[PDB]
């Protein structure tokens, strides 16, 4: 019966993200709408930075990509992915994307302010997690997976880099930059190193089968403090990666080793997420025996610690940046390329 | 230890996606 109501729940939640995949929003706001305050982060297509909308005075996180950066780095279909998707999707662990426009140089993206910073943060500045709270952040991303891949999504960026900690200690994923909706394989060569599946370092078609594999890899890294698979030079990651070999702390729990031998397996014929039982192999392993999904999805579960908040707009949490000034071109660049945006 | 070598590397900063 749990599975019969999970399966219900999708099967609207996919009726309700098929209405906004057909019908995207344009253009649902302007860039003098908004005060910019600071840089919460940088990326190759440009930055995020913290804003004030004027109209309500709520704070938001506007992603602004340079179009020509853009389509120089070869990202137009995903750059039109990543907003086509995140405008359509609903589930209480993906940052809500409230407005998006564009004008001659640049596109704009402006979700929901998740204040508390990157799980980056938290979890190199303590070190590592102890298993129950890396199990309370895996827990969400079981349940954000589940969620966009019966919507034919793949995610394809997991990492620490890419959670957010809200005022509540649970997790907001954002950066869809890679987020793909796809039926059949992909072949893309897309991600980051540490987390890359072996299917994808060695040129085969791949599916979801390789967010699962980075789950194994960002629940590792949570609990044991450093990746699974690392080196300076990244050749040597991904040879780490395809060998087969992995080797786990000695304070890892007996049931966290076998939970992680089969989602860091590198034949799909045996990875966890992707057999017969798909999710559910993952949700009736031992290791999540005490995990209440329900009580996870409704956020009553008490988080491991509340991220420090002076106020509104407080960015305390987060990295400084170098800002730099936005300027807008008197000409319009790119403008076929990004129509659809 | 696995970690000193972590700490040590050039890898525990933020991480760019390759493509
Ligand atoms: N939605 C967000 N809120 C706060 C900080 C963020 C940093 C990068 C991307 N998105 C963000």
């Amino acid at each position: 019966s749990e599975q019969e109501s999970v399966k219900e729940f999708l099967a609207k939640a996919k009726e309700e993200f098929l209405k906004k995949w057909e019908s995207p929003s344009q253009n649902t706001a302007q860039l003098d709408h908004f005060d910019r305050i600071k840089t919460l982060g940088t990326g190759s297509f440009g930055r995020v930075m913290l804003v004030k909308h004027k109209e309500t005075g709520n704070h938001y996180a506007m992603k602004i990509l340079d179009k020509q950066k853009v389509v120089k780095l070869k990202q137009i279909e995903h750059t039109l992915n990543e907003k086509r998707i995140l405008q359509a999707v609903n589930f209480p662990f993906l940052v809500k994307l409230e407005f998006s426009f564009k004008d001659n140089s640049n596109l704009y993206m402006v979700m929901e302010y998740v204040p508390g910073g990157e799980m980056f943060s938290h979890l190199r500045r303590i070190g590592r997690f102890s298993e129950p709270h890396a199990r309370f952040y895996a827990a969400q991303i079981v349940l954000t997976f589940e969620y966009l891949h019966s919507l034919d999504l793949i995610y394809r960026d997991l990492k620490p880099e890419n959670l957010l900690i809200d005022q509540q200690g649970y997790i907001q994923v954002t950066d869809f930059g890679f987020a793909k909706r796809v039926k059949g394989r992909t072949w893309t060569l897309c991600g980051t190193p540490e987390y890359l599946a072996p299917e994808i370092i060695l040129s085969k078609g791949y599916n979801k089968a390789v967010d699962w594999w980075a789950l194994g890899v960002l629940i590792y890294e949570m609990a044991a403090g450093y990746p699974p698979f690392f080196a300076d030079q990244p050749i040597q990651i991904y040879e780490k990666i395809v060998s087969g070999k992995v080797r786990f702390p000695s304070h890892f729990s007996s049931d966290l080793k076998d939970l992680l031998r089969n989602l860091l397996q590198v034949d799909l014929t045996k990875r966890f997420g992707n057999l017969k039982n798909g999710v559910n192999d993952i949700k009736n392993h031992k290791w999540f025996a005490t995990t209440d999904w329900i009580a996870i999805y409704q956020r009553k579960v008490e988080a491991p610690f509340i991220p420090k908040f002076k106020g509104p707009g407080d960015t305390s949490n987060f990295d400084d940046y170098e800002e730099e000034e936005i300027r807008v071109s008197i000409n319009e660049k790119c403008g076929k390329e990004f129509t659809e945006f | 230890t696995t970690y000193a070598d972590f700490i040590a590397s050039g890898r525990t900063g933020r991480r760019n996606a390759i493509h």
